[PDB]
Protein backbone atom coordinates (compact mmCIF):
# COMPACT_ATOMS: atom_id res chain seq x y z
CA UNK A 1 0.00 0.00 0.00
CA UNK A 2 1.20 3.47 -0.84
CA UNK A 3 2.20 5.21 2.47
CA UNK A 4 1.75 9.14 2.89
CA UNK A 5 4.90 10.92 3.21
CA UNK A 6 4.32 11.72 6.59
CA UNK A 7 8.14 11.67 6.82
CA UNK A 8 9.01 14.92 4.86
CA UNK A 9 6.65 17.22 7.00
CA UNK A 10 8.03 15.77 10.25
CA UNK A 11 11.52 15.31 9.36
CA UNK A 12 12.17 18.63 7.14
CA UNK A 13 15.92 20.00 7.58
CA UNK A 14 14.26 23.68 7.09
CA UNK A 15 11.33 25.32 8.91
CA UNK A 16 9.75 28.52 7.56
CA UNK A 17 8.80 31.34 10.02
CA UNK A 18 5.17 31.43 11.52
CA UNK A 19 4.27 34.29 9.49
CA UNK A 20 5.07 32.69 6.40
CA UNK A 21 3.83 29.04 7.32
CA UNK A 22 3.63 26.54 4.21
CA UNK A 23 0.79 24.55 3.41
CA UNK A 24 0.80 21.13 2.24
CA UNK A 25 -1.69 18.81 0.98
CA UNK A 26 -1.48 15.09 0.91
CA UNK A 27 -4.08 12.93 -1.31
CA UNK A 28 -4.26 9.03 -2.86
CA UNK A 29 -2.26 6.98 0.01
CA UNK A 30 -2.66 5.33 3.07
CA UNK A 31 -2.59 7.34 6.15
CA UNK A 32 0.36 5.98 8.97
CA UNK A 33 -0.85 7.11 12.18
CA UNK A 34 0.89 4.16 14.11
CA UNK A 35 4.19 5.79 13.31
CA UNK A 36 2.43 9.35 15.37
CA UNK A 37 1.36 8.23 18.41
CA UNK A 38 4.28 5.57 19.33
CA UNK A 39 6.71 8.21 19.45
CA UNK A 40 7.91 10.25 22.74
CA UNK A 41 9.99 13.18 21.33
CA UNK A 42 6.78 15.74 20.65
CA UNK A 43 5.31 17.70 23.66
CA UNK A 44 1.63 18.06 22.64
CA UNK A 45 -0.74 16.09 21.31
CA UNK A 46 -3.83 16.62 21.13
CA UNK A 47 -6.51 16.66 18.03
CA UNK A 48 -9.68 18.84 18.55
CA UNK A 49 -13.15 17.77 16.87
CA UNK A 50 -11.45 14.48 16.16
CA UNK A 51 -10.46 11.99 19.12
CA UNK A 52 -7.28 10.10 18.52
CA UNK A 53 -8.79 6.71 19.33
CA UNK A 54 -10.79 6.40 16.05
CA UNK A 55 -7.90 8.02 14.07
CA UNK A 56 -7.57 4.62 12.27
CA UNK A 57 -10.49 4.07 11.49
CA UNK A 58 -12.05 7.62 10.54
CA UNK A 59 -10.72 8.80 7.62
CA UNK A 60 -11.37 11.58 5.10
CA UNK A 61 -10.46 12.69 1.00
CA UNK A 62 -8.10 15.87 2.31
CA UNK A 63 -5.70 16.33 4.33
CA UNK A 64 -3.80 19.60 4.98
CA UNK A 65 -0.25 20.33 6.93
CA UNK A 66 1.37 23.07 8.14
CA UNK A 67 4.87 23.96 9.85
CA UNK A 68 6.20 27.09 11.69
CA UNK A 69 8.71 27.52 14.61
CA UNK A 70 7.50 29.60 17.68
CA UNK A 71 8.48 29.73 21.58
CA UNK A 72 7.19 27.45 24.63
CA UNK A 73 5.03 30.62 25.56
CA UNK A 74 2.66 30.37 23.11
CA UNK A 75 2.14 27.06 22.63
CA UNK A 76 -0.80 27.16 24.14
CA UNK A 77 -1.91 30.14 21.65
CA UNK A 78 -2.15 27.91 19.07
CA UNK A 79 -5.32 26.26 20.72
CA UNK A 80 -8.52 27.63 18.82
CA UNK A 81 -10.03 30.70 21.25
CA UNK A 82 -7.29 32.13 23.30
CA UNK A 83 -5.75 35.03 22.38
CA UNK A 84 -1.94 36.08 21.68
CA UNK A 85 0.61 37.82 19.62
CA UNK A 86 0.29 34.33 17.71
CA UNK A 87 -3.40 34.14 17.38
CA UNK A 88 -4.79 37.88 16.36
CA UNK A 89 -1.59 38.02 14.51
CA UNK A 90 0.69 35.40 11.99
CA UNK A 91 -1.37 32.06 12.63
CA UNK A 92 -5.09 31.77 13.21
CA UNK A 93 -7.21 29.23 13.58
CA UNK A 94 -11.12 28.77 13.77
CA UNK A 95 -13.31 27.02 15.97
CA UNK A 96 -14.82 24.15 14.22
CA UNK A 97 -11.29 22.60 14.04
CA UNK A 98 -11.48 18.05 13.34
CA UNK A 99 -7.56 18.40 13.39
CA UNK A 100 -4.85 17.55 15.51
CA UNK A 101 -1.36 19.89 16.80
CA UNK A 102 1.98 18.45 16.76
CA UNK A 103 4.41 19.88 18.71
CA UNK A 104 8.31 19.10 20.18
CA UNK A 105 11.37 20.59 20.91
CA UNK A 106 14.40 21.74 18.77
CA UNK A 107 16.72 23.25 20.50
CA UNK A 108 19.96 22.53 19.21
CA UNK A 109 18.91 21.49 15.89
CA UNK A 110 17.55 25.44 15.19
CA UNK A 111 19.78 27.35 17.76
CA UNK A 112 23.39 28.03 18.25
CA UNK A 113 25.49 30.17 20.00
CA UNK A 114 25.58 33.16 17.97
CA UNK A 115 22.19 33.55 18.46
CA UNK A 116 19.45 32.71 15.38
CA UNK A 117 18.09 35.58 13.53
CA UNK A 118 16.53 34.34 10.51
CA UNK A 119 12.58 33.93 12.29
CA UNK A 120 10.37 36.83 11.58
CA UNK A 121 6.77 37.43 12.48
CA UNK A 122 4.27 39.96 12.39
CA UNK A 123 4.42 42.13 15.83
CA UNK A 124 0.82 44.42 14.68
CA UNK A 125 -1.75 44.36 12.12
CA UNK A 126 -4.19 46.73 11.29
CA UNK A 127 -6.91 44.36 13.10
CA UNK A 128 -7.15 40.44 13.44
CA UNK A 129 -7.33 37.90 10.45
CA UNK A 130 -9.73 35.20 9.01
CA UNK A 131 -9.56 31.77 10.51
CA UNK A 132 -7.01 30.74 7.83
CA UNK A 133 -5.06 33.72 5.93
CA UNK A 134 -1.40 33.78 5.08
CA UNK A 135 0.20 37.29 5.68
CA UNK A 136 3.43 37.85 3.78
CA UNK A 137 3.24 41.83 3.28
CA UNK A 138 5.48 44.56 4.92
CA UNK A 139 3.91 47.58 4.63
CA UNK A 140 4.22 49.57 7.53
CA UNK A 141 1.61 50.07 10.37
CA UNK A 142 -1.08 53.00 10.11
CA UNK A 143 -0.76 54.71 13.52
CA UNK A 144 -3.81 57.72 14.20
CA UNK A 145 -1.91 59.88 11.53
CA UNK A 146 0.62 58.47 9.06
CA UNK A 147 2.71 60.54 7.41
CA UNK A 148 5.80 58.73 6.97
CA UNK A 149 4.94 57.63 3.20
CA UNK A 150 8.11 55.39 3.33
CA UNK A 151 10.15 56.41 6.32
CA UNK A 152 10.61 54.74 9.63
CA UNK A 153 10.50 57.51 12.16
CA UNK A 154 7.96 58.33 14.47
CA UNK A 155 4.42 56.39 15.08
CA UNK A 156 5.70 54.23 11.60
CA UNK A 157 7.39 50.85 13.35
CA UNK A 158 8.52 47.94 11.16
CA UNK A 159 5.92 44.98 11.16
CA UNK A 160 8.70 42.21 11.12
CA UNK A 161 10.81 41.96 14.05
CA UNK A 162 13.90 39.21 14.45
CA UNK A 163 13.21 36.24 16.99
CA UNK A 164 15.54 35.90 19.15
CA UNK A 165 16.97 32.21 20.01
CA UNK A 166 19.69 31.52 22.07
CA UNK A 167 20.91 28.31 23.57
CA UNK A 168 21.30 28.93 27.49
CA UNK A 169 17.65 30.80 28.00
CA UNK A 170 14.59 28.78 30.00
CA UNK A 171 12.04 26.01 28.76
CA UNK A 172 9.34 28.35 27.94
CA UNK A 173 12.09 30.43 25.36
CA UNK A 174 13.64 27.84 23.56
CA UNK A 175 12.06 26.98 19.85
CA UNK A 176 9.25 24.71 19.23
CA UNK A 177 8.32 23.50 15.91
CA UNK A 178 4.70 23.37 15.38
CA UNK A 179 2.95 20.94 13.10
CA UNK A 180 -0.56 21.37 12.38
CA UNK A 181 -2.87 18.44 10.58
CA UNK A 182 -6.53 19.15 9.47
CA UNK A 183 -8.88 17.20 8.46
CA UNK A 184 -12.10 17.55 6.56
CA UNK A 185 -14.14 15.90 3.99
CA UNK A 186 -15.60 16.67 1.09
CA UNK A 187 -18.07 15.25 -1.65
CA UNK A 188 -15.77 13.20 -2.99
CA UNK A 189 -14.70 9.61 -3.04
CA UNK A 190 -11.97 8.99 -0.08
CA UNK A 191 -8.40 9.57 -0.98
CA UNK A 192 -6.67 8.49 2.02
CA UNK A 193 -7.40 6.53 4.71
CA UNK A 194 -6.69 3.80 7.46
CA UNK A 195 -5.00 0.81 7.01
CA UNK A 196 -7.37 -2.82 7.34
CA UNK B 1 -11.32 -10.09 28.50
CA UNK B 2 -7.44 -9.84 29.61
CA UNK B 3 -5.88 -11.39 31.83
CA UNK B 4 -2.71 -9.50 33.85
CA UNK B 5 -1.29 -11.79 36.42
CA UNK B 6 2.47 -11.26 37.65
CA UNK B 7 4.89 -13.36 40.62
CA UNK B 8 6.70 -10.02 41.86
CA UNK B 9 8.65 -11.32 45.44
CA UNK B 10 7.29 -10.04 48.13
CA UNK B 11 10.07 -11.27 50.29
CA UNK B 12 12.35 -8.99 52.37
CA UNK B 13 15.35 -7.29 50.16
CA UNK B 14 17.40 -4.68 51.67
CA UNK B 15 19.60 -3.36 49.10
CA UNK B 16 19.82 -6.27 46.70
CA UNK B 17 18.29 -7.48 43.12
CA UNK B 18 15.30 -8.46 43.10
CA UNK B 19 13.00 -8.80 39.29
CA UNK B 20 9.35 -8.44 38.52
CA UNK B 21 7.34 -9.95 36.10
CA UNK B 22 3.50 -9.43 35.05
CA UNK B 23 2.28 -11.59 32.88
CA UNK B 24 -0.48 -10.96 29.81
CA UNK B 25 -2.68 -12.26 27.69
CA UNK B 26 -5.56 -12.05 25.63
CA UNK B 27 -4.50 -9.34 23.24
CA UNK B 28 -1.62 -8.77 21.17
CA UNK B 29 1.64 -7.66 22.69
CA UNK B 30 3.74 -5.86 20.34
CA UNK B 31 1.05 -3.15 20.03
CA UNK B 32 0.56 -1.27 22.78
CA UNK B 33 2.95 1.20 24.93
CA UNK B 34 3.85 -0.74 28.71
CA UNK B 35 4.12 1.29 32.06
CA UNK B 36 4.65 1.17 35.55
CA UNK B 37 3.05 2.84 38.43
CA UNK B 38 3.82 2.65 42.34
CA UNK B 39 1.54 3.80 45.23
CA UNK B 40 2.80 3.77 48.75
CA UNK B 41 0.86 2.61 51.89
CA UNK B 42 -1.48 5.84 52.65
CA UNK B 43 -0.40 8.11 49.77
CA UNK B 44 -1.37 8.61 46.69
CA UNK B 45 -0.23 7.33 42.74
CA UNK B 46 2.86 8.00 41.12
CA UNK B 47 4.68 6.96 37.86
CA UNK B 48 7.85 4.79 38.17
CA UNK B 49 8.49 3.13 34.09
CA UNK B 50 7.04 3.19 30.76
CA UNK B 51 8.72 1.54 27.64
CA UNK B 52 7.90 1.62 23.83
CA UNK B 53 6.13 -1.47 22.29
CA UNK B 54 9.37 -2.77 20.63
CA UNK B 55 11.47 -1.71 23.52
CA UNK B 56 13.62 0.96 21.60
CA UNK B 57 12.46 4.19 24.22
CA UNK B 58 11.92 4.03 27.64
CA UNK B 59 11.95 6.81 30.27
CA UNK B 60 12.05 7.13 34.18
CA UNK B 61 11.98 9.92 36.65
CA UNK B 62 14.92 11.49 39.48
CA UNK B 63 14.92 9.54 41.77
CA UNK B 64 14.37 6.20 40.38
CA UNK B 65 16.91 6.33 37.03
CA UNK B 66 19.96 5.00 37.64
CA UNK B 67 18.72 2.11 39.56
CA UNK B 68 15.51 0.56 37.62
CA UNK B 69 16.31 -0.96 34.43
CA UNK B 70 12.70 -2.62 32.25
CA UNK B 71 12.59 -4.55 28.94
CA UNK B 72 9.91 -6.53 27.74
CA UNK B 73 9.72 -9.80 25.24
CA UNK B 74 6.69 -9.58 23.11
CA UNK B 75 7.47 -13.54 21.73
CA UNK B 76 6.06 -14.72 24.83
CA UNK B 77 3.30 -11.84 25.60
CA UNK B 78 5.47 -10.96 28.56
CA UNK B 79 7.54 -8.19 30.61
CA UNK B 80 10.31 -8.20 32.92
CA UNK B 81 11.44 -5.43 35.57
CA UNK B 82 14.85 -5.72 37.27
CA UNK B 83 15.78 -3.27 40.30
CA UNK B 84 18.96 -3.11 42.15
CA UNK B 85 20.12 -1.01 45.08
CA UNK B 86 16.95 -0.63 46.73
CA UNK B 87 16.47 1.79 49.66
CA UNK B 88 14.30 2.66 52.74
CA UNK B 89 10.92 4.20 50.55
CA UNK B 90 11.10 1.62 47.82
CA UNK B 91 7.91 -0.15 50.77
CA UNK B 92 5.53 0.11 48.11
CA UNK B 93 2.75 -2.32 45.75
CA UNK B 94 3.73 -2.09 42.70
CA UNK B 95 1.45 -2.18 39.70
CA UNK B 96 1.92 -2.87 35.73
CA UNK B 97 0.11 -0.65 33.54
CA UNK B 98 -0.57 -1.08 29.46
CA UNK B 99 -1.33 2.16 27.15
CA UNK B 100 -4.70 2.79 25.51
CA UNK B 101 -2.82 4.48 22.38
CA UNK B 102 0.55 5.44 23.63
CA UNK B 103 1.94 8.12 25.98
CA UNK B 104 -0.79 10.19 25.85
CA UNK B 105 -3.95 8.99 26.89
CA UNK B 106 -3.20 6.82 29.37
CA UNK B 107 -3.76 3.54 31.11
CA UNK B 108 -6.65 1.60 30.09
CA UNK B 109 -6.17 -1.43 31.86
CA UNK B 110 -4.63 -2.45 35.78
CA UNK B 111 -3.25 -5.32 37.05
CA UNK B 112 -3.59 -7.19 40.26
CA UNK B 113 0.26 -5.91 41.73
CA UNK B 114 2.70 -7.59 44.16
CA UNK B 115 3.29 -5.58 47.54
CA UNK B 116 6.77 -5.70 48.18
CA UNK B 117 8.68 -4.76 51.42
CA UNK B 118 11.78 -4.02 51.97
CA UNK B 119 13.52 -3.64 55.34
CA UNK B 120 16.13 -4.75 57.60
CA UNK C 1 8.14 20.73 38.25
CA UNK C 2 3.88 19.62 37.10
CA UNK C 3 3.02 19.13 40.23
CA UNK C 4 -0.75 18.97 40.44
CA UNK C 5 -2.71 20.35 43.12
CA UNK C 6 -5.71 18.72 44.36
CA UNK C 7 -7.68 19.45 47.68
CA UNK C 8 -8.05 16.61 50.22
CA UNK C 9 -11.39 14.65 51.11
CA UNK C 10 -13.33 17.90 49.74
CA UNK C 11 -16.41 15.78 49.03
CA UNK C 12 -18.70 15.59 52.00
CA UNK C 13 -22.10 15.28 50.92
CA UNK C 14 -24.64 12.12 51.70
CA UNK C 15 -26.23 13.59 48.68
CA UNK C 16 -26.97 15.93 45.64
CA UNK C 17 -23.67 16.66 42.89
CA UNK C 18 -20.36 16.03 43.47
CA UNK C 19 -17.18 18.72 41.72
CA UNK C 20 -13.69 17.90 42.19
CA UNK C 21 -11.14 19.83 40.94
CA UNK C 22 -7.73 19.53 39.96
CA UNK C 23 -5.29 22.18 38.81
CA UNK C 24 -1.88 22.50 37.44
CA UNK C 25 1.11 24.78 38.54
CA UNK C 26 4.39 24.94 35.75
CA UNK C 27 1.96 25.17 32.56
CA UNK C 28 -1.31 24.99 30.99
CA UNK C 29 -3.01 21.60 31.33
CA UNK C 30 -5.24 22.12 28.42
CA UNK C 31 -2.61 21.41 26.51
CA UNK C 32 -2.68 18.06 27.01
CA UNK C 33 -4.81 15.06 28.18
CA UNK C 34 -6.12 15.09 31.92
CA UNK C 35 -7.86 12.14 32.71
CA UNK C 36 -8.82 10.58 36.34
CA UNK C 37 -8.65 7.06 37.85
CA UNK C 38 -10.90 5.44 40.30
CA UNK C 39 -9.09 3.40 42.83
CA UNK C 40 -11.14 1.31 45.41
CA UNK C 41 -8.45 0.55 47.91
CA UNK C 42 -7.68 -3.02 48.88
CA UNK C 43 -8.60 -3.79 45.09
CA UNK C 44 -7.72 -3.13 41.66
CA UNK C 45 -8.47 0.13 40.01
CA UNK C 46 -10.40 0.93 37.03
CA UNK C 47 -10.71 3.75 34.41
CA UNK C 48 -13.64 5.86 34.88
CA UNK C 49 -13.11 9.09 32.37
CA UNK C 50 -10.33 8.95 29.64
CA UNK C 51 -9.02 11.75 27.35
CA UNK C 52 -11.16 15.18 28.20
CA UNK C 53 -14.49 13.79 27.83
CA UNK C 54 -14.99 10.22 26.60
CA UNK C 55 -16.75 7.52 28.95
CA UNK C 56 -15.45 4.18 28.63
CA UNK C 57 -17.79 0.75 27.65
CA UNK C 58 -19.16 -0.29 30.95
CA UNK C 59 -18.87 2.95 33.00
CA UNK C 60 -22.40 4.80 34.05
CA UNK C 61 -23.30 8.15 32.12
CA UNK C 62 -23.33 9.54 35.59
CA UNK C 63 -19.80 10.85 35.46
CA UNK C 64 -18.85 13.55 33.69
CA UNK C 65 -15.87 16.34 33.67
CA UNK C 66 -15.33 19.41 31.97
CA UNK C 67 -12.10 21.58 31.23
CA UNK C 68 -11.90 25.63 32.06
CA UNK C 69 -8.87 27.10 30.81
CA UNK C 70 -9.93 30.76 33.01
CA UNK C 71 -8.62 28.47 36.28
CA UNK C 72 -6.65 25.80 34.69
CA UNK C 73 -8.08 23.32 35.96
CA UNK C 74 -10.30 20.27 35.69
CA UNK C 75 -13.37 19.29 36.71
CA UNK C 76 -15.10 16.18 37.42
CA UNK C 77 -18.91 15.68 38.62
CA UNK C 78 -20.91 12.60 39.34
CA UNK C 79 -24.44 12.62 39.50
CA UNK C 80 -26.03 9.47 40.83
CA UNK C 81 -23.72 9.63 44.04
CA UNK C 82 -24.91 5.74 45.07
CA UNK C 83 -23.17 3.60 47.64
CA UNK C 84 -20.53 2.39 44.92
CA UNK C 85 -18.87 5.54 44.33
CA UNK C 86 -16.60 5.14 47.52
CA UNK C 87 -13.12 5.91 45.75
CA UNK C 88 -10.00 8.07 45.81
CA UNK C 89 -9.68 9.90 41.80
CA UNK C 90 -6.25 11.08 41.26
CA UNK C 91 -5.48 13.42 38.65
CA UNK C 92 -2.84 12.34 35.48
CA UNK C 93 -1.79 14.81 32.98
CA UNK C 94 1.07 14.23 30.21
CA UNK C 95 4.41 16.10 30.42
CA UNK C 96 7.63 16.26 28.23
CA UNK C 97 8.94 12.16 28.18
CA UNK C 98 7.46 12.15 31.64
CA UNK C 99 3.73 11.50 33.71
CA UNK C 100 2.33 13.31 36.88
CA UNK C 101 -0.27 11.80 39.10
CA UNK C 102 -2.51 13.89 41.62
CA UNK C 103 -2.91 13.83 45.54
CA UNK C 104 -6.14 12.14 45.09
CA UNK C 105 -9.87 12.72 46.64
CA UNK C 106 -11.32 10.07 49.61
CA UNK C 107 -14.80 10.54 48.80
CA UNK C 108 -16.64 9.26 52.03
CA UNK C 109 -20.30 9.34 52.18
C1 LIG D 1 11.93 10.81 11.28
O1 LIG D 1 13.25 10.25 11.44
C2 LIG D 1 13.38 9.39 12.58
C3 LIG D 1 14.84 8.98 12.64
O2 LIG D 1 15.28 8.42 11.41
C4 LIG D 1 12.43 8.20 12.44
O3 LIG D 1 12.53 7.37 13.59
C5 LIG D 1 12.80 6.01 13.20
O4 LIG D 1 11.75 5.47 12.38
C6 LIG D 1 11.99 4.12 11.94
C7 LIG D 1 10.85 3.75 11.03
O5 LIG D 1 9.97 2.82 11.64
C8 LIG D 1 12.12 3.20 13.15
O6 LIG D 1 12.43 1.88 12.71
C9 LIG D 1 13.20 3.70 14.09
O7 LIG D 1 13.23 2.91 15.28
C10 LIG D 1 12.95 5.16 14.46
N1 LIG D 1 14.03 5.67 15.31
C11 LIG D 1 13.82 6.44 16.37
C12 LIG D 1 15.04 6.87 17.13
O8 LIG D 1 12.69 6.78 16.72
C13 LIG D 1 11.00 8.70 12.27
O9 LIG D 1 10.13 7.60 12.03
C14 LIG D 1 10.91 9.68 11.11
N2 LIG D 1 9.56 10.21 10.99
C15 LIG D 1 8.67 9.75 10.12
C16 LIG D 1 7.32 10.41 10.14
O10 LIG D 1 8.93 8.84 9.34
Amino acid sequence: TNLCPFGEVFNATRFASVYAWNRKRISNCVADYSVLYNSASFSTFKCYGVSPTKLNDLCFTNVYADSFVIRGDEVRQIAPGQTGKIADYNYKLPDDFTGCVIAWNSNNLDSKVGGNYNYLYRLFRKSNLKPFERDISTEIYQAGSTPCNGVEGFNCYFPLQSYGFQPTNGVGYQPYRVVVLSFELLHAPATVCGPK
Amino acid sequence: EVQLVESGGGLVQPGGSLRLSCAASGFTFSSYWMSWVRQAPGKGLEWVANIKQDGSEKYYVDSVKGRFTISRDNAKNSLYLQMNSLRAEDTAVYYCARGQLGPWVGVDYWGQGTLVTVSS
Amino acid sequence: NFMLTQPHSVSESPGKTVTISCTGSSGSIASNYVQWYQQRPGSAPTTVIYEDNQRPSGVPDRFSGSIDSSSNSASLTISGLKTEDEADYYCQSYDSSNWVFGGGTQLTV
